[PDB]
DNA sequence: TCTAATGCGAGCACTGCTATAGCAGTGCTCGCATTAGA
């Protein structure tokens, strides 16, 4: 029926043949309403979204997905839930079905299966009976000295060593690296006789890289020499090392770093490649954009961190480390909570300032953030600028001066690859893909200033980058990083977005924005589709 | 100028041979007088679409469409994706028709399966929901299209929608003026014009237009069916001749045309054969004019014989005449065009060679004929073309061959140095045995002879044989040993379109069940449910890592719905040595079809390592050079010689002969089951089995296969 | 304006599957199984008739009546089969007196076989019940009232000539119609 | 077998990019490489990209001038024809290879993609024996080889000396298709009624005699046939030798 | 094996060909100019979301099939009398275009008929049959190879347009030079060269102004076409008109980009040039020497 | 890396009986020719 409209929507590039052909074959002979849902389900699907909230579908999209056009949309229909469920290409989950309506969420059966598989993993972790807290406590007291004032890295370790699966979330300012290190020294130390193969791994190869060149460095140190048949210092990207259940991996403990990039599918696939007797320690940044964009899971898994440990778990940790560890709030989602642990920066004099303070600030409030521009005039590190009107041309300038080094190595013909190491010194980042801001638009409006003067993926060399989406920069860094927020608008510019942008900078960091957009960002927080939240509260 | 009766059939060859030695030897050419149709991809492609309404949509035929770039481009499909679509179409079960309507319209029972919609459904279904999970609307999802790649299923499906939209629209008759716009609509609907095809596309619209206009002119009342139009287009497209290069970029190759006699220094006629040149076609026969002829009248015979004259008359320097002297098969003799006969007959009868001045009419005439006729050689590399004189070839390219100046292919196998990396997966000692020669190719020098495509059944399944019957038996088996419900498996299989329709599918099923049950029982009867076991065997300076599934406290209990074979024995022996060296003390059985059975006695972890070492020794040697050992033939010979009684290795002449037979029965099979040695891998080392290498095999495959026989049952 | 068809081997095969499809798919398990036992599939039909179908059709000595349906013959056959399936579901008595050497008491082997040859039919097939007939019963006081077995082993019991006849008559015209179109 | 190799070779040419599909073509026996060769080219990454260029070079010729022209280029380089001919039975192979190229060339002028052609090969390799045109050509020289032919292709032919090694074989006709002895029409008995099979069987040697008569008759000076106390009946040599049925 | 092969001692040297302002237009046109000798070779492409619900000549199907449909229109017209719309619905109906284009098209044809090509009288509508010659076809022999360079120098000197110098994009050619002239008409003493150019879907009006045109002119180096075409008309007239003079009879070259032509916005859509007369001179003898 | 033809009788082994030997019938193993021909 809707055929024309859909097929047209394809002429108008607002959804692909797959979505409508999927829609057509599966519904097609049902209430056009269910037909539309499938199209859009498969569409959000294409953007990495695991499910499609009945909500993004009840009157709001009258100002969202452009197909708010209809003669067939009989009212707000309200009984969307009913219409769907009646059609039988959707089921609550009993019948084998293309689609699943669980929560007030519509799913492509594969997705919903993949979600549940992840829920089951974290509500099935058992307790590493490997207790003798007496002994664990000693090996930890010996690996963590400054445990006088609650050592969160010491806790992480204890959590992780008493659980089969465990997640450690932390910002860049934390010894997540060094913690996983003592964490394992202790695993090795506590392996009476033998049989403990530790294999490392990251989702992206660029990550896998660092894992080793830092998980080794920090690891060869610490007092351990009782034969170092270490961490098999071969990392491997997650999408290497597999290719499964029915042929589980060979290892006792798996340490996945950059966990914030694991996506729903990647999870469920890794899960299956895991033999019941193995221990998985995931490391990641809960408030990094990759943990919240379409298809991610870290963000939702670590959501229940704010719930703290159950009391019994708390008491045990405090018994394990030599410090009282807080708890609170009954035991909903006990199995998850009791095996998560996020780190915090520790104690020193002076500052962490510049990138430091702003970053922390960004993970919360306005008053905090505004008072770091004014404060100390951090001159180097921060560099806010007022972009509006013609100060757009002001930016284009401090933009050609930033890329200074690069452009001169070009001119000075030093044609090696210092041109390469010069480019990763300055970098423009923008929330949008198209526009006066955003990439496409920014590259031009910049190439112009510079003529009138003069493997897997995401490896540079003008993919007409010059400017990147804060999104693609994930897992990268530059000395001077400049961020450009739109003039006034978009939900794409969120708190996480801004956070991960700032955290891309190692020295100077400019933020060409307005104390309206920025602050509006700080207060908005990437929407979160999904059912995990609820699959965890039962 | 070069002329042939049919320029369309010489074209391929003209083009081929004039693709030659770039410098020196090269001279320009253009073919003229070819038929638009026969000389353009899209034209046929389009006549083809004009028949959607009469099509049975067979798989290869739809897929063929995608071989026309412009069409493939229109639905955003690249050669890259086409490769997948091709694989999916085959696996999802597509064979025949578009719809069920289509099938029905063919007065054939709609089965709901095997049509495009079925397979396309299975793939979209498989986009969401994975294969397990179960059948949906009597359809099992197909999961190769699941990830981002599924995006392809979309494009494909869109293409099949379009085709259906048109098969139905071209279906019914229309009044002339109504057909007017169909052509220009189908073009834009299926082709994304190139720059070339743009010209070709315009050519269709013209012919199509002119056709309809001409009808409208005569004011044709009645409605007209597509065939009437499609056929006229076809014909019109076959009479349209392209000869626009007829006199620029030189050396004109074309047919002899009437009313186009131009002077040329050189004129050559090819394939002037009897039955080919004076070209024919009998008048309609109800052509009054042809029976009572008059001076003005024309006929092809006369036109054609007069063209052969105009040729003679227009050549100013040299006339070249050629014909084919005999088909290169039955080697029977040919004959020239009577017109050519007449030409050398009148030459001969009016000339004589300087030598022969006093010999005879008939005598001198023959010599002149024999002197101007120049029999040529079958192959371009025959020495006679490279001697000196009358047309030695200007093609050095074939000189070496001509002079037997080549160097015979050097014996393939040359021992490669090899150092064994302490620690090789079990799987690699598995993959290596169970066909070692193949292994040297695949493992040592990463050469896998993968052949791109594979026969797509020209039809739904009526019968179940070979690989399928195996893949189906595989599960039916595991499901009966697991004492699980066969009925559930049957519906999934039926849901995938793997069984023959209705009762026929059930019947087929019921019987695999029976044979399969009979095996399942020998298994059920001695299975003691255990678990995995991880492998980390230190053995002969190398570790071995991997999983041994279902390890029972008795030993390993294996099974396959296949006949008993030596390669399958070795398979279980490897597994046995490994689990026995892993400590575990116990047995290991392999239950096969027709009651086959390889059963191994428990082995001391000490002797287990000794044995698991020759096996690794083999893998080691066999990575430097193809290690012979043909499990089937070797073990065939090896089975007839070896005796359980006293472990009697027989040598009497009576048996060393029955042996050499069995080996050979095995090496080159029957006319049905068919032979070990018929295998790219072996074929690449020797095309015929020499008595010397038969030996190497025997000895070699004795050395590695013996323990198998010294320990069975 | 004719087009000289060259193959015809594929044209013939396809006609042959069309035949099978429209004459077998719609068939109910009892008949289907019967056919199946005569030919596993259309490839095997063609293998048995392909020669004919080509050039002049031979005359069939004794064709089936110009109308017997698969359905009919089946009936007649089944019915000839079951009436003897009843006069045996009564092996109550068959446990007989007067001897002979050849005929052993491992006849109790022969027995049950057919006793158990009492399925819900589906096959014109019937493993050997030679002994328990009556024609040889005498050839080896002797036997009773199952002279209905003398009668079952007289009449051929097959669907073969009927289907065959139908196939070539039909497969030919399929080919023909296709070639005209 | 030579077709299979041509198929690998073409795949190689249409995409030398894919390390693996090229290695396979270089491995075909037609190219004449060594195990030692294949190995070393796997360890010398500069040499490989050289072969890769060579192959990119072929695709170009293919795209512009045709499959035959490309194949001839390839052959002149790897000096194929010359070497093959030197290699025993190598003439057979070489002329088949050329023959495939002549077919490959026509088929190309009816496809506007190289890949289509490749696909065209696969098909013909998976479901052959079509025309007499894809039949094997006999080599000029087969003329000096003893010639082994069938009784049928021998009708018409004349030979100085002929051998009939198996002229005693029979094979009983078991299908009841016979000609009516009075009406002379062909009758198919759909019930193997013995009277008709008997009539069919007669018609069978009625035919072998004709075959024998064609067989003895091809020679000019001499002919020798093989005879044996042939038996097929599984009747234990009961003074059998059903040689009288041939 | 006492063998060897004949090697030839002649050499390639020169190539004689028949070219036609294809020395320019790179291939793709392979077999294009072959299957349809008069296809609107100057067009090419697809068209998209530029559908705006009110038909304007800019939304007329893009490319060559449609392009040569237009040329067809002006092949046999009665520039003289008014445009029947029935006639037009028939052209569109026969060429397979939707009838609903008749309103926009008939209104388009007249506009383009009643435009002022060279201000002085002009306007196609004032041209009776006897004063037009449609699709003339010329053949110019061109001896002494024509080197892309040597032609560049003088093309530059005499033409302010071809001063946009990227040229000499072709290679040496002796031979012949084919060519079709869309229309040649006369206006009482004075012969002209007209070239109808259906071309590109560049949104609207903004693209058919004296520069933009002059622009596209260089993109497709159409300037080459003028000079060639008039060298043709020149020679032809000189051969026909006994005692003719280039500057007493010529003064032509009009270029109608069919789109971008309104009833009241002259100098929009049309382009005019009048080759140097000193160029033709050299050019003419640049062929024969 | 996947599977791998049937089918027909013989052939020998063995097991009831009944006027040690012949007549018969139960059952698994095994060798054999199958296609054709344009
Ligand atoms: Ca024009």
């Amino acid at each position: 029926k809707l055929q024309k409209q859909l097929l047209e929507a394809v002429e108008h590039k607002q959804l692909r043949p797959l979505d409508v052909q999927f829609a057509l074959t599966v519904a097609g002979d049902e209430h056009p309403a269910v037909t539309l849902a499938a199209a859009l389900l498969s569409h959000d699907a294409g953007e990495g979204h695991v499910c499609l909230p009945l909500s993004r579908l009840e009157n709001n999209e009258a100002s969202h997905p452009l197909l708010a056009t209809c003669v067939s949309e009989i009212g707000e229909l309200q009984n969307w839930e009913e219409c769907l469920l009646a059609s039988q290409a959707v089921s609550r989950g009993d019948e084998p079905t293309p689609m699943i309506l669980c929560g007030d969420r519509l799913y492509l059966n594969r997705m919903w299966c993949n979600e549940r598989t992840v829920a089951r993993f974290f509500n099935e972790v058992n307790h590493a009976i490997e207790v003798d807290e007496a002994l664990l406590a000693q090996t930890l007291d010996k690996l963590f000295p400054v445990s006088d004032e609650i050592n969160w890295q010491k806790v992480a370790a204890a959590v992780a060593l008493t659980r089969r699966i465990s997640v450690i979330s932390g910002g860049p300012g934390t010894g997540k690296t060094t913690t996983v290190a003592k964490l394992l020294a202790a695993l090795i130390q506590m392996a009476d006789g033998e049989r403990c193969r530790i294999r490392l791994a990251a989702p992206t190869g660029k990550a896998a890289a660092r894992l080793t060149e830092s998980l080794g460095k920090a690891l060869r140190q610490l007092p351990l020499t009782d034969e170092q048949k270490k961490r098999i210092p071969e990392d491997a990207s997650t999408l290497h090392r597999l290719l499964h259940a029915g042929n589980p991996l060979h290892l006792d403990v798996l340490v996945v770093d950059e966990a914030s990039m694991i996506d729903l599918p990647m999870m469920s696939r890794l899960i299956d490649a895991l033999p019941d007797h193995a221990r998985v320690i995931f490391l990641g940044d809960r408030d990094q954009l990759a943990s919240v964009e379409a298809g991610a899971v870290l963000g939702d898994i670590c959501a229940y961190a704010n719930a703290g440990f159950t009391a019994e778990r708390a008491r045990q940790l405090s018994r394990l480390t030599g410090t009282h560890v807080p708890a609170g709030t009954g035991t909903e989602a006990a199995s998850l909570r009791d095996s998560l642990c996020l780190l915090q920066k520790s104690y020193r004099f002076g500052s962490d300032s510049g990138i430091g303070q702003l970053a922390a600030a960004i993970n919360r409030g306005d008053k905090t953030a505004v008072k770091t521009v004014f404060q100390q005039d951090f001159t180097d590190i921060e560099k806010r600028l007022l972009q509006s009107g013609e100060d757009y041309i002001a930016m284009l300038e401090e933009a050609l001066a930033g890329y200074g080094r690069y452009l001169d190595l070009l001119q000075a013909r030093a044609e090696p690859d210092l041109i390469i190491q010069a480019f990763n010194e300055y970098q423009l980042l923008c929330a949008l893909r198209e526009g006066p801001f955003g990439v496409a638009g920014l590259n031009e409006r910049i190439e112009q200033f510079m003529q009138q003067k003069r493997q897997p993926s995401r490896l540079p060399e003008h993919e007409t980058t010059w400017a990147m989406t804060v999104h693609k920069s994930q897992g990268s860094e530059f000395d001077h990083a400049a961020l450009i927020l739109p003039s006034q608008r978009t939900p794409v510019v969120t708190r996480e977005l801004v956070y991960t942008a700032v955290t891309r900078a190692r020295r100077r960091l400019s933020l060409y924005a307005d104390e309206r957009i920025l602050s509006a960002a700080i207060a908005t927080r990437t929407e979160r589709r999904s059912g995990l939240a609820a699959l965890f509260s039962s | 100028i070069v002329m042939v009766a049919d320029i369309d059939s010489y074209s391929p060859f003209i083009q081929a041979v004039f693709g030659s030695a770039p410098a020196d030897r090269y001279l320009p050419y253009a073919i003229s007088d070819r038929r638009a149709r026969q000389s353009h991809p899209v034209l046929e492609a389009f006549i083809s679409l004009l028949s959607l309404p009469d099509s049975r949509f067979v798989s290869e035929d739809v897929l063929a469409l995608l071989d026309v770039p412009v069409l493939a481009a229109r639905f955003d499909i690249t050669e890259e994706g086409l490769r997948y679509l091709r694989q999916w179409v085959n696996e999802s079960g597509i064979r025949w028709g578009i719809d069920d309507d289509n099938v029905r319209e063919l007065e054939l029972p709609a089965t709901g399966q095997h049509t495009w919609r079925f397979g396309l459904t299975r793939m979209l279904l498989g986009y969401a929901m994975e294969s397990a999970q179960g059948e949906w609307q009597s359809v099992l999802p197909y999961d190769e299209s699941s990830g981002l790649i599924a995006e392809l299923v979309g494009h494909l499906a869109s293409l099949l929608m379009q085709l259906n939209i048109w098969r139905r629209g071209l279906a019914q008759e229309r009044p002339l003026e109504e057909w007017l716009p169909v052509c220009r609509d189908m073009l834009n609907a299926f082709f994304l014009p190139d720059a070339e095809t743009e010209a070709a596309m315009t050519l269709i619209e013209q012919q199509w237009q002119a056709i309809i206009a001409e009808g409208l002119g005569a004011q044709y009342g009645d409605a007209v069916p597509l065939s009437l139009l499609r056929d006229e287009l076809a014909q019109r497209l076959d009479q349209e001749r392209i000869s626009q290069r007829f006199l620029a970029g030189p050396v004109n190759i074309c047919t002899l045309m009437p009313m186009r006699s131009i002077p040329f220094k050189v004129v050559c006629l090819l394939g002037m054969n009897d039955g080919v040149y004076p070209r024919q076609l009998a008048p309609l026969g109800f052509d009054l004019m042809s029976q009572k002829p008059k001076r003005g009248d024309r006929s092809r015979r006369d036109d054609d014989r007069y063209l052969f004259l105009e040729a003679l008359i227009s050549a100013q320097q040299k006339l070249y005449i050629s014909y084919i002297g005999r088909s290169i098969q039955d080697n029977s003799e040919r004959f020239p065009s009577v017109l050519v006969q007449e030409l050398i007959d009148y030459i001969g009868q009016s000339h004589y060679l300087p030598g022969d001045e006093a010999l005879n009419c008939d005598e001198s005439e023959a010599r002149v004929k024999a002197h101007l006729t120049c029999l040529h050689t079958r192959m371009p590399f025959d020495p006679q073309n490279y001697q000196p004189g009358e047309r030695q070839s200007y093609a050095r390219e074939w000189l070496p061959a001509a002079s037997q100046a080549g160097k015979a292919h050097s014996e393939f196998v040359q021992p490669l140095p090899f150092t064994l990396p302490e620690t090789v997966p079990l799987e690699t000692l598995q993959r290596f045995w169970a066909h070692p020669v193949r292994a040297f190719f695949q493992m040592r020098l990463q050469v896998n002879f993968r052949t791109e495509d594979s026969e797509i059944p020209d039809t739904e399944p009526f019968i179940l044989e070979g690989l399928s019957r195996y893949q189906i038996n595989q599960q039916l088996l595991n499901a009966l040993v697991e004492q699980d419900d066969a009925e559930r498996l049957f519906r999934r299989f039926r849901a995938a379109g793997d069984l023959p329709y209705g009762a026929f599918g059930e019947i087929f099923w019921e019987t695999q069940c029976q044979e399969m049950q009979q095996l399942a029982d020998r298994v059920i009867a001695c299975r003691q449910p255990g678990q995995s076991m991880e492998i980390d065997l230190a053995c002969n300076g190398v570790q071995i890592t991997g999983w041994l599934p279902q390890v029972q406290p008795d030993g390993l209990l294996r099974w396959r719905p296949s006949l008993l074979s030596v390669a399958q024995g070795m398979q279980l022996w490897l597994e046995h040595l490994v689990y026995c060296a892993s400590g575990g003390n116990g047995e290991s059985r392999l239950f096969l079809r027709k009651d086959g059975e390889w059963r191994f006695p428990p082995l001391a972890a000490e002797q287990a390592l000794h044995y698991l070492s020759q096996l690794i020794e083999g893998y080691r040697e066999g990575m430097s050079a193809p290690l012979l050992v043909l499990p089937e033939s070797g073990g065939a010979w090896l089975k007839t010689c070896y005796d359980a009684q006293n472990d009697a290795m027989l040598d009497d002449d009576s048996t060393l002969q029955k042996a050499r037979t069995k080996f050979l029965q095995a090496y080159e099979g029957n006319m049905m089951v068919r032979g070990e040695g018929d295998d790219i891998w072996y074929q690449r080392l020797w095309r015929q089995l020499t008595p010397e290498t038969m030996e190497a095999i025997v000895e070699q495959s004795q050395r590695f296969l013996l323990p198998l026989f010294r320990f069975n049952q | 304006e004719q087009q000289l068809i060259e193959d015809e081997s594929l044209l013939r095969y396809q006609a042959c599957a069309d035949f099978w499809r429209r004459h077998c798919y719609p068939l109910p398990r009892e008949i289907a199984q019967v056919v199946f036992e005569t030919w596993k599939g259309p490839q095997a039909l063609l293998r048995d008739i392909n020669r004919y179908l080509q050039g002049e059709a031979p005359v069939i000595k004794a064709p089936p009546p110009d109308d017997e349906t698969l359905a009919s013959r089946h009936a007649q056959i089944v019915a000839r089969i079951d009436t003897v399936k009843q006069q045996w579901r009564d092996a109550v008595g068959e446990l007989d007196a007067l001897i002979e050497s050849s005929g052993i008491d491992r006849r109790k082997f022969n027995r049950s076989n057919q006793a158990k040859w009492i399925d819900k039919i589906s096959a014109w097939a019937e493993e050997e019940t030679n002994s328990y007939q009556l024609p040889e019963s005498l050839e080896k006081p002797r036997h009773p009232l199952f002279e209905a077995i003398d009668q079952l082993l007289a009449e051929p019991l097959s669907i073969r000539d009927l289907v065959i006849t139908r196939a070539l008559a039909e497969i030919r015209e399929t080919v023909a119609r296709e070639k005209r179109r | 077998l030579e077709a299979q190799e041509m198929l690998w070779l073409l795949q190689a040419v249409m995409t030398p990019e894919r390390e693996n599909t090229l290695r396979s073509a270089l491995a075909t026996s037609m190219m004449g490489l060594n195990a030692l060769d294949i190995e070393t080219l796997n360890n010398d990454e500069h040499a490989w990209d050289v072969v890769v260029e060579e192959f990119d070079g072929y695709r170009q010729i293919w795209r512009k001038r045709g499959v035959m022209p490309m194949l001839r280029a390839l052959m002149s380089a790897r000096n194929i024809a010359e070497n093959l001919l030197a290699t025993a039975g190598g003439e057979r192979r070489l002329t088949d290879i050329l023959h495939i190229s002549e077919l490959l060339q026509e088929a190309g002028t009816q496809l506007e993609s190289e890949h289509a052609l490749v696909r065209w090969l696969s098909q013909h390799i998976l479901e052959p024996d079509s025309n007499a045109s894809s039949q094997q050509m006999r080599l000029e020289s087969d003329k000096h080889l003893v010639q082994i032919v069938t009784i049928h292709k021998s009708k018409g032919l004349e030979y100085p000396l002929v051998w009939l090694p198996f002229i005693t074989n029979f094979r009983v006709q078991e299908q009841a298709f016979y000609h009516d002895r009075h009406s002379f029409e062909a009758v198919l008995d759909l019930n193997a009624a013995p009277e008709s099979v008997d009539l069919a069987e007669a018609e069978r040697l009625a035919e072998d005699l004709r075959l024998l008569y064609v067989a003895l008759t091809r020679s000019v000076w001499h002919c020798s046939l093989g005879v044996a106390p042939l038996v097929r009946r599984r009747g234990d040599k009961k003074g059998d030798t059903d040689v009288h049925q041939s | 094996a006492e063998l060897n092969a004949k090697t030839l001692q002649r050499l390639p040297g020169d190539n004689w060909r028949v070219t036609s302002y294809s020395g320019l237009q790179q291939r793709g046109h392979g077999i294009a100019q072959d299957l349809m000798p008069r296809l609107d070779v100057d067009a090419a492409g697809v068209a998209s979301v530029v559908e705006e619900p009110t038909l304007t000549p800019h939304q007329f199907p893009r490319g060559a099939s449609p392009g040569t449909f237009l040329h067809s229109l002006f092949e046999d017209l009665d520039f003289t009398q008014p445009v029947d719309p029935n006639w037009v619905r028939e052209k569109l109906e026969l060429g397979g275009f939707e009838s609903q284009w008749e309103p926009v098209l008939t209104e388009w044809i007249t506009a383009v008929l009643q435009a002022p090509l060279n201000e002085t009288g002009v306007s196609l509508s004032q041209l009776s049959a006897r004063n037009k010659q449609v699709e003339m076809e010329f053949y110019l022999p061109i001896s002494e190879p024509l080197i892309a360079s040597q032609l560049d120098t003088l093309i530059r000197q005499f033409d302010p347009l071809s001063a946009g110098c990227p040229p000499l994009e072709f290679m040496q050619v002796r031979g012949m030079l084919k060519g079709f002239i869309d229309l040649v008409f006369r206006h009482e003493g004075r012969y002209y060269l007209l070239d109808y150019k259906s071309n590109w879907l560049g949104e609207d009006s903004s693209a058919y102004t004296q520069q933009a045109m002059a622009a596209a002119m260089q993109a497709h180096r159409y300037d080459l076409q003028y000079q060639l075409y008039t060298l043709a008309l020149h020679r032809y007239l000189r051969h026909r008109i006994a005692d003719y003079d280039y500057e007493h009879h010529f003064g032509g070259v009009i270029y109608l980009f069919l789109r971008g032509v309104d009833k009241e916005h002259p100098q929009q859509g049309i382009y005019t040039t009048r080759p140097n007369a000193g160029l033709i001179a050299l050019m003419d003898e640049m062929f024969a020497g």
